[PDB]
RNA sequence: AUAGAUGAGUUUGGUGAUGGCUCUGAUUGAACACU
C-alpha cells in the first residue's frame, strides 16, 4: 500500500509541453508549475561573471 | 410601372435562355438516334489541353451535331448507329452532347471497375 | 486550474470577471472568414478577417470581427472582442 | 437478404445507439460521448451528423424516403392548469402594469432585504420550458410495431415488427398483420402471451437445462422455446420503462393506446437518448431534407 | 577539469532554448505557431518603467 | 387550415453592390445504362 501510489501511472495534463510525447510513463508528473522562476537564477552571461569572482 | 401600363401589357415573358441541348430540349426527348458523320477530335480552349474524342452525327430528327465520346478508347467510325443523349462538354465549343456508352453500336469501355453504370460495361462476373 | 496555457483569457478574465471555466463554457462560433488583401509597395498581403459570436444560451450574445495575417490568431481575437462584447437580448418567453 | 445498412448493427467502433436490448447495444448506450463534436463543423455537417446519429434509433427499420414524408412539423403539447388558481383568479392580474403584470425588484435587491416579497399570484408551474425540440420523432411512436416495442413485449422494434407481420398482434380484438398502422387514441393492442415470454425471457440454453434434468413458483418444461422456469432476459432493466401515453396490463400482454405523445412544461414523452442539440439539428433537417 | 552550471529555466540559456524547440518542431504533427507561444507564455519579463 | 414564408457555389488585387448562371427541394403516362 505505501508502494502503491509510486507505481501509479500519471495522466499526462491536456494540454502538456513536456509530456506530450513521452512514452516513459515513469517520467510523467502532473507538471504544475514545473517551469515557475522563483528568482534563483541569472542568465549564462551572468554566470560568466560570477565564476570570474570566484 | 404603374396600373394602368400593367393594364395594357408591359409585363412580358422573360427572354428564353437557350438549353444545353436544344436538338433534345426542343422536342422534350431524353435521347436520339443518329449515324456518325465523322469521328475526329476537338480541341479544349485556352485553359485546358489536350485531344476531345467528338463524333458528328446527323440525328434521326436531320440535325447535325457534335458529340462527345466518354470514356477510354471508342468502337464507333464512319457510318455507326449511336444514341445521344444531352450534357456538354465545357471546354469544347459546339460539343454540347454525350454519346451512350451501352448504345447501339457504341461499346462500354471493357476494362471499366468503377461506376460500370455511366460506361455501359456489365460486371465482369469473375466470381461466378 | 493550467486550462489557459497561453494566457491568452487573462486580460478577458478582467474585463468580463468570470473565471476561464466559466468562459470555456460559453458557445462559441466562427460564422464569417473573408480573405482579404492590401496592395503594399511591398506586394499583396493578405489577412484573415473573421467573425465570431459568443452567447450564454440564456439571453447573451456578443458579436467579435478582427484580422490578422494569421487564421489562427485572428479567431482569437474576434473571440476574446466577442465574449467581452457581450449583451443582454429581450425574448419574448426565453423562446 | 441482408442489406448493406445492416452490416455493422452494433459497431463498437460506430457505436450506433439502435432501438433493442442487445447487450453490445447497452454499451454503446452507456458509453455514448456527453456531446457530439459541433465546433467547428458547418451547418449542413451539424444537420447530417444529427439526422445519422437520430436515425439510427427512430425509426431504424423505416425507408428514408416514407420517414421523410411521415415527419410532421406539428408538435403537439400541453399545459397544466390548477383549478384552485382559476376558481380565485379570473387572469386580470396577469395584465397589470402595462400589460404584462407588475414588475419585481431586481435579484441584487431581493435578497438584500431580509423580508422576501410576498409569492407573486400565478398558475404554479409556470416558467419553465417546454422540450419541443425532443418531439422530433414523435410521429414514429404510433405505429403499431413501435407501440409494442414500447410496452416491453418486444427486445427490439424489429422483433415487434416480426410479431406484427406473422398474425400475433390484435388490435380492438381484430387480428392486425400492418406494423405501420397507426394507433388511434383508445386502441388495444394485444399480443399473444407465448411471443412475449420468449422475446423478452432468457434463452434456452441446453448445457445449463441438461444439468437440471432431474436435480408463486414454477417449474421446468423443456418443451417451450424459452428456458423454464421462466426468467427476464439479461440487461432488460435497464430498458424497463413504459411511456404515459400507453397503459400496459403485464397479466395478459394487452396495452391501450391512451393519446399521442405531448411535450410537457419540463418534460418530453419521446423516448429519445439524445439531446436537444441533436433533436434540434434533426428537427431542421428535415424541414427541407437538406 | 568540468564545471557544471544548473539552469533553473531552460529560458537563461539560448542553446537550451533552440535545442528543446527544435526536438518540439521535429514531429509531423506540431502545430509551429501553437508551440513558440507556449514557450514565450513560460518567460517572465521583469516589470519596468519605460520613461 | 393558425405555421407557412430560409438558402449555397461562382465576376474583384481586395471591399461593398448590381446581375445572370449553377446546385440544394418536389415530381413524370418518361427514356437509357448497370441491376
Ligand atoms: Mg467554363
Ligand atoms: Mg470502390
Ligand atoms: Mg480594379
Amino acid at each position: 500500500q505505501a508502494a502503491a501510489p509510486l507505481r501509479r501511472v500519471v495522466m499526462p495534463r491536456r494540454s502538456t509541453f513536456w509530456y506530450e510525447e513521452e512514452k516513459d510513463t515513469d517520467l510523467i508528473t502532473n507538471e504544475d508549475g514545473e517551469d515557475d522562476f522563483h528568482e534563483n537564477d541569472i542568465m549564462s552571461l551572468g554566470h560568466g561573471k560570477l565564476e570570474e569572482h570566484r | 410601372a404603374t396600373l394602368n401600363q400593367v393594364m395594357r401589357g408591359c409585363r412580358k415573358p422573360q427572354r428564353a435562355r437557350h438549353a444545353v441541348s436544344p436538338a433534345l430540349s426542343s422536342i422534350k426527348s431524353p435521347a436520339l438516334k443518329g449515324v456518325c458523320v465523322k469521328v475526329g477530335i476537338t480541341r479544349p480552349k485556352k485553359p485546358n489541353s489536350g485531344e476531345r474524342k467528338t463524333a458528328r452525327v446527323r440525328l434521326s430528327t436531320g440535325k447535325v451535331i457534335t458529340a462527345y465520346i466518354p470514356g477510354e478508347g471508342h468502337n464507333i467510325s464512319q457510318h455507326s448507329v449511336v444514341l445521344v443523349r444531352g450534357g456538354r462538354a465545357q471546354d469544347c465549343p459546339g460539343v454540347r452532347y454525350h454519346l451512350v456508352r451501352g448504345a447501339l453500336d457504341l461499346a462500354g469501355v471493357a476494362t471499366r471497375m468503377s461506376s460500370r453504370s455511366k460506361y455501359g460495361t456489365k460486371k465482369p462476373k469473375k466470381a461466378s | 486550474d493550467g486550462l489557459d496555457d497561453k494566457g491568452q483569457y487573462q486580460e478577458l478574465k478582467k474585463r468580463t470577471g468570470m473565471s476561464v471555466r466559466q468562459i470555456l463554457q460559453l458557445k462559441t462560433k466562427k460564422l464569417v472568414h473573408r480573405r482579404v488583401v492590401n496592395q503594399t509597395r511591398l506586394g499583396k498581403i493578405a489577412s484573415d478577417s473573421v467573425m465570431v459570436i459568443a452567447g450564454n444560451g440564456d439571453g447573451w450574445l456578443g458579436l467579435g470581427m478582427a484580422k490578422s495575417v494569421e487564421a489562427s490568431i485572428a479567431v482569437e481575437k474576434a473571440t476574446l472582442l466577442a465574449i467581452q462584447n457581450m449583451q443582454p437580448i429581450p425574448r419574448y418567453e426565453n423562446r | 437478404m441482408k442489406i448493406r445498412r445492416l452490416f455493422k448493427y452494433h459497431s463498437l467502433k460506430k457505436k450506433p445507439i439502435r432501438p433493442t436490448w442487445n447487450k453490445y447495444n447497452l454499451y454503446n448506450l452507456a458509453t455514448a460521448g456527453r456531446e457530439p463534436r459541433i465546433s467547428g463543423k458547418t451547418f449542413f455537417q451539424q444537420k447530417w451528423l444529427a439526422k445519422s446519429l437520430t436515425r439510427a434509433y427512430h425509426g431504424e427499420h423505416i425507408k428514408e424516403r416514407k420517414w421523410a414524408r411521415m415527419f410532421s412539423r406539428r408538435l403537439p403539447a400541453v399545459v397544466n392548469m390548477d383549478p384552485a388558481y382559476m376558481a380565485k383568479y379570473n387572469g386580470s392580474e396577469q395584465a397589470a402594469g402595462r400589460g404584462s403584470g407588475l414588475s419585481e425588484p431586481p435579484a441584487y435587491e431581493k435578497t438584500a432585504d431580509e423580508k422576501p416579497a410576498k409569492q407573486v399570484i400565478a398558475n404554479p408551474g409556470r416558467k419553465v420550458p417546454t422540450p419541443y425540440e425532443q418531439m422530433t420523432f414523435a410521429p414514429l411512436e404510433r405505429r403499431l410495431d413501435i407501440a409494442i416495442f414500447r410496452a416491453l413485449f418486444a427486445s427490439s422494434a424489429r422483433q415487434a415488427r416480426q410479431m406484427v407481420v406473422h398474425g400475433a398482434v390484435t388490435v380492438n380484438g381484430k387480428k392486425m398483420k400492418h406494423p405501420g398502422y397507426l394507433l388511434n387514441p383508445g386502441d388495444l393492442f394485444q399480443v399473444d402471451v407465448e411471443r412475449v415470454l420468449y422475446a423478452t425471457g432468457a434463452p434456452k440454453d441446453k448445457k445449463l437445462l441438461a444439468a437440471a434434468m432431474k436435480a408463486e413458483d414454477n417449474e421446468i418444461d423443456p418443451s417451450k422455446p424459452y428456458m423454464t422456469p421462466w426468467r427476464p432476459r439479461n440487461y432488460m432493466s435497464a430498458f424497463a420503462f413504459i411511456p404515459r401515453y400507453l397503459e400496459v396490463n403485464q397479466n395478459i400482454c394487452a396495452a391501450v393506446y391512451l393519446r399521442h405523445p405531448v411535450a410537457r412544461p419540463g418534460e418530453s414523452e419521446v423516448p429519445s437518448p439524445f439531446s436537444p442539440t441533436i433533436n434540434q439539428l434533426a428537427f431542421n433537417w428535415y424541414l427541407r431534407r437538406g | 577539469e568540468f564545471n557544471i552550471v544548473n539552469m533553473r529555466s531552460f529560458l537563461l540559456n539560448s542553446d537550451i532554448l533552440t535545442k528543446i524547440l527544435a526536438l518540439k518542431l521535429k514531429n509531423r504533427n506540431a502545430r509551429v505557431i501553437k508551440i513558440m507561444d507556449v514557450i514565450l507564455n513560460k518567460a517572465n519579463l521583469p516589470k519596468i518603467n519605460r520613461v
